[PDB]
C-alpha cells in the first residue's frame, strides 16, 4: 500500500542544569 | 527548615514499552532522561516553590509553585526587606528608566541592591553573583544594540555582551527562574538540605495497573545559608 | 555546500523522533487521605 | 528607520538568537548566522554612509573586517532569500540523498 516509514530515535536534550 | 517530603514519581505503561519495543534501549533512555529531568526539576522548585501544599495540582501550578519553599520564598518569608517587592514610588512593581526615572537601566537596579540590601561585608565580596533567567539578561543586553550605536560603541557593546556581568557582578544563567525577578547572592550561600536516609527509592512492577512504576520520595529543603548576602527584586517591569 | 551534511539514507521517507518529557515530574502529596498518583510525562514527536 | 523595532539588524539577530534559538544552544560558538551577501552589504552600508568622525571610520573598517553579525559569525551564501536571515550551526543542515 504505502512504504513503511523507517524511524530512528533522537533523545530530546533537556535544558542544561549545571547550576 | 523542615526537610519535608517530595514525591517524585514516574510510571511507564506497558503499552508504551511494548509499542516501542523495536528500540532495544528505549526503556533505559527514558530513565536517563527522567533522571536529568528530575535534577532540573529540583532546581526549578528551588526558585518557583512558593509553598508546600498537601496536594500538588499539575494544572494550577505547572511551575511547581506548591511543592516546597524555594530559596526565593525563604527571602519572601524571612527577612522580607531583602525582597525589593516594589520600586521607588511605582505602582506595585519596579519600573525602569522608560517610565520617567526609577533605577534607570538594570545595572543601576542591581547596583542599588548590591549596596543597599546585601550586607556591607558581602557587598564587596568578589564571589557575589547575580542569578537571572533568560528574559531579563538577554533583554538587558538588547538595548545595547537596539539603539543604533556607532562603530566604537558597537565594538564595546559586543564586548559587554561577551561579558555576562550584570552591573558589576557575574551573571548566572538559570532555567525556570521567575521572570521579572533577580537574585543577588553567593552560589555558596545556597544549599539543598536533603535528609540522609531520605532516599525512599523503589522500583515497582505494578502489573495490577500494567505499568512499570518508580517512586522516589526525597526529603529536601531549599535553604539560604545566610540572609546577609541574599537580596532580590521582584516585578522588574523592563519597559521596551 | 562543503559544510552541509550529506547522508546516504537507504529509503525515500522516514522520521527521526525526539524523546522529550512533558515538563515537571517531581511533586508532593500527603498520603494521609490520597495516593502518590504517578503521572507519565514522557512525550515523543518526530520529524519526517 | 522608524520608531524602535529591532533597531539595526544586529539587534534583530540578537533577539532571534536569545528568544527563538534554544536557550542552551544560544551560545554554541559555531552558531553562525546564514544570510545573503546582499543583506550584510545593506547593514554594513550605514557604517560608511552617515559621515562619521575619522576615529569612528577606523572602527567601522574594523567591524566590516569582522563578518560577525549581531555577535555571531555571518555566512555569506548565494541565492538566499531577500529580506531573510537564518541562524543555525551549519551541522543542523543536512541533505539526505
Amino acid at each position: 500500500v504505502a512504504p513503511s516509514v523507517q524511524q530512528k530515535l533522537e533523545t530530546k536534550v533537556q535544558e542544561s542544569s549545571d547550576f | 527548615y523542615r526537610c519535608e517530603q517530595t514525591n517524585s514519581d514516574t510510571h511507564i505503561t506497558y503499552q508504551k514499552l511494548d509499542a516501542w519495543a523495536k528500540f532495544a534501549d528505549f526503556q533505559t533512555r527514558i530513565r536517563d532522561a527522567i533522571i536529568k529531568r528530575q535534577a532540573l526539576d529540583r532546581i526549578m522548585i528551588g526558585f518557583n516553590g512558593v509553598s508546600r501544599a498537601a496536594t500538588s495540582d499539575r494544572v494550577a501550578n505547572p511551575m511547581l509553585q506548591d511543592v516546597n519553599k524555594g530559596w526565593l520564598q525563604n527571602l519572601r518569608e524571612q527577612a522580607p526587606q531583602r525582597v525589593m517587592k516594589e520600586g521607588k514610588a511605582a505602582a506595585g512593581k519596579i519600573t525602569v528608566g522608560g517610565a520617567g526615572a526609577d533605577y534607570g537601566n538594570l545595572d543601576a537596579l542591581v547596583y542599588d541592591i548590591t549596596n543597599h540590601l546585601v550586607e556591607p561585608w558581602y557587598a564587596e565580596d568578589p564571589d557575589l553573583v547575580v542569578v537571572c533567567g533568560r528574559n531579563l539578561l538577554s533583554d538587558k543586553y538588547f538595548p545595547l544594540v537596539n539603539r543604533d550605536r556607532d562603530p566604537v560603541q558597537q565594538i564595546a557593546a559586543d564586548l559587554i555582551i561577551s561579558q555576562k556581568r550584570i552591573g558589576n557582578l557575574p551573571a548566572i544563567r538559570v532555567p525556570y527562574f521567575p521572570a521579572n525577578g533577580l537574585l543577588v547572592t553567593r552560589l555558596d550561600n545556597l544549599s539543598i538540605y536533603y535528609q540522609e536516609g531520605g532516599r525512599r527509592r523503589t522500583i515497582l512492577d505494578n502489573a495490577k495497573r500494567d505499568r512499570i512504576e518508580n517512586y522516589e520520595s526525597s526529603n529536601d529543603a531549599y535553604v539560604i545559608e545566610d540572609l546577609a548576602c541574599a537580596a532580590m527584586a521582584e516585578n522588574i517591569a523592563l519597559a521596551a | 555546500l562543503k559544510s552541509i551534511n550529506f547522508y546516504g539514507v537507504p529509503e525515500q521517507e522516514g522520521e527521526k523522533i525526539g524523546l522529550g518529557v512533558s515538563g515537571p515530574v517531581a511533586s508532593t502529596t500527603d498520603t494521609t487521605q490520597q495516593d502518590r498518583e504517578t503521572s507519565d510525562i514522557s512525550t515523543m514527536d518526530g520529524r519526517r
